């Protein structure tokens, strides 16, 4: 019963400029854990998606200082601290809170030449 | 060594229960094994939750309950669903740290009286 | 290096069975569950679930819950998805994903 | 120290217990403070008997139990009467021994898991 | 300093009344120890009424002394009772407080009617 | 509700003559304890009684090697080994089991001028 909602399904950037992306839930993802249950997925296109960040603030091996995961409770954000265009894509966040889990919507952000 | 605190005693009507063993530790990036047991001679292992906390790894039970779990830093909540009335007794919050050394467990927890109902 | 891989594509036409393989190679197999996720072609991703590598429990996503059958040989380290009476929604790449969503499949395009 | 040996769980329905705690320790002519507790903690007593082994020394209750008792050479039973199924925890066995010295508790108990039903 | 049980003196009482007899306990801890009652009949044996639990107050009767004979403690004054009440000259006897594993007992208190 | 049995309400010994005192049982009054329930009495004329035995083998203090208990655990015996003339009186056995505790008949050991 829990409905992710990114609301910016595309995004142009340019490069340099950063860009922050969010995605909005419908309960609390914070736990007694103390952990907030949401990741951050890269689809660049063609290829299988890739975790960016993990429990909200955490992010993942082999992933650039730019990305940032910041975040309320049930509002969360996505700092692209200058956009490379590798870093090209679409970006899909999704809770692990209950069952069952539940993507976003993606948000796919272009590269402006 | 590292000591857990668990509430003294849980009763369930549920048949149902959520039961987080809070460490003092950060199992943050540490592979480890924490596990749960029944028995005032703790010689049964209800759940066992394995691996590396960087990857978020599955909690499982060979002795046969309906355990599902989560981790975080310092606790660790387990999550036994299906549970009997003839299953009352004490249930034990245990825990082995193995890298990055030294390796090191748990000073022995006091417990829990889960108390099943109905 | 940890690494899945998945079974090749698949052009499979209505009312039929189909299994897809994911092969799970680098870690310890069971210590980590397993779940799976559609991509319709234009749309985007969904969660179907996830299998327990070591008790074999399947747990299933709303939509999917039925057609869908999840299932391991566990000693041979790899994860298998078979969907049953297929219908042309079930065109998609399908991806097994495990270790906390970190590694994920090359994928598996079914038509 | 003296080893305490306790059943792991007795289960209940007279509302009533018989609970037997066997040491490796003879308790003939010594004087000792044998105890029983509730709790994970160990924080209530429900019976203490002591005194010399010698002259049959009473059991009783601090803490409000319903509480006989039996002693003998390595064993001490309690009974308990009147348990309610608000009271189903584990109990810990316990002696202390004063005389004739050295001065000695036991190592701690298991326990077992009273279950009142 | 012996350990030491110290009892009321001789009762010369006439039917329909109250009595209490008294015991001291004295030389020996004496909360630790339990407290009995022993009736004897003067040309019968001995019989066994009850005991007090000296530490938490509760008597014990036996059957056939079940209503009418009553016991109680001075706890702070070492002191135990039996009071037999609406007397009858059944009960005319010597009467025996004594406690330690019944390894002490009293003087006697010889009670006629 | 247990009752006891002295069968032997007077027995005459003389001196040096060792006696043996009876008292069996309706139940048995051994116990998971391991120990045995019985005390064994003997009231003196005028005195009160005094403790001789307790948990049937044992002999309290201040007592006579002369004194044994000895028991099948609902027979009992009070074997006195050789008869002082202050050894006289009435003995009493009274099992500590189950209340209500009860006391035996009594066995007045009558002592005589041979
Ligand atoms: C979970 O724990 C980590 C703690 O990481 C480090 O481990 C220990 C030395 C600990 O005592 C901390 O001081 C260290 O930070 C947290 O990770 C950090 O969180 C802060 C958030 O402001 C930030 O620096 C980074 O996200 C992390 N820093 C590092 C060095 O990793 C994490 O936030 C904790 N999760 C919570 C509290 O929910
Ligand atoms: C309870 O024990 C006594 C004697 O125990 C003694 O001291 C202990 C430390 C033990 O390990 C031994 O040293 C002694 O046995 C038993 O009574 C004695 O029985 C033995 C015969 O084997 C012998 O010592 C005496 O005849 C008895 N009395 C004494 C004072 O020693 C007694 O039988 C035990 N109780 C029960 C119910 O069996
Ligand atoms: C676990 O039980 C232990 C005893 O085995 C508890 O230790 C006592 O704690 C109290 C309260 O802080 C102290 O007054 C005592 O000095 C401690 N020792 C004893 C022997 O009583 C401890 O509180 C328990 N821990 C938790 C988390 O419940
Ligand atoms: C008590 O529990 C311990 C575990 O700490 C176990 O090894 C032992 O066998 C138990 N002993 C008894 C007598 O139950
Ligand atoms: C767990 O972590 C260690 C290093 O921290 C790593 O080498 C290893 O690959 C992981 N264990 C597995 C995957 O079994
Ligand atoms: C339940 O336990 C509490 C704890 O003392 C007690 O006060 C209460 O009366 C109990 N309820 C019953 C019905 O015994
Ligand atoms: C307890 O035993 C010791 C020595 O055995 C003795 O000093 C003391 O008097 C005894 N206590 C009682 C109440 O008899
Ligand atoms: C105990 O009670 C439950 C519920 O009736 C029953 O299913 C179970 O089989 C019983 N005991 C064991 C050991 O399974």
């Amino acid at each position: 019963d829990i409905v992710m909602t990114q609301a910016a399904p595309s995004v142009p950037v340019t490069p340099g400029e950063s860009v922050s992306i969010s995605c909005r839930s419908t309960k609390s993802l914070l736990h007694s854990n103390g952990n907030t249950y949401l990741y951050w997925f890269l689809q660049r296109p063609g290829q299988s998606p890739q975790r960016l960040i993990y429990y909200m603030s955490n992010l993942a091996s082999g992933v650039p200082d730019r990305f940032s995961g910041r975040g309320s409770g049930t509002d969360f954000t996505l700092r692209i601290s200058r956009v490379e265009a590798e870093d090209a894509g679409v970006y899909y966040c999704m809770q692990s809170l209950e069952y069952p889990y539940t993507f976003g919507g993606g948000t796919k952000l272009e590269i402006k030449r | 060594k590292i000591l857990v605190k668990q509430l003294p005693r849980l009763v369930v009507y549920n048949n149902e229960v959520n039961l987080s063993c809070k460490y003092t530790y950060n199992l943050f990036s540490k592979e480890f094994r924490a596990s749960l047991y029944k028995g005032v001679d703790s010689a049964v292992e209800v759940c066992v939750v394995n691996g590396n906390y960087s990857h978020q790894p599955q909690f499982y039970s060979s002795t046969g309950f309906d355990c599902d779990g989560k981790l975080g830093n310092e606790t660790v909540t387990f999550y036994l669903r299906n549970l009997f009335v003839n299953q009352t007794d004490i249930y034990f919050c245990k825990i082995e740290v193995m890298y990055p050394p030294p390796y090191i467990g748990n000073e022995k927890s006091n417990g829990t009286i889960i108390h099943v109902k109905s | 290096q940890i690494q899945l891989v998945q079974s090749g594509p698949e052009l499979k036409k209505p009312g039929e069975t189909v299994k897809i393989s994911c092969k799970a190679s680098g870690y310890t197999f069971t210590n980590y569950g397993m779940t799976w996720v559609k991509q319709a072609p234009r749309k985007g991703l969904k969660w179907m679930g996830w299998i327990n590598t070591y008790t074999g429990r399947p747990t299933y996503a709303d939509d999917f819950k039925g057609r869908f059958a999840f299932s391991l040989e566990t000693s041979a380290s790899t994860a298998y998805l078979q969907i049953n009476n297929l219908k042309h929604e079930d065109t998609a790449t399908y991806f097994c994903a495990s270790l906390g969503e970190d590694f994920w499949g090359q994928g598996t395009t079914l038509t």
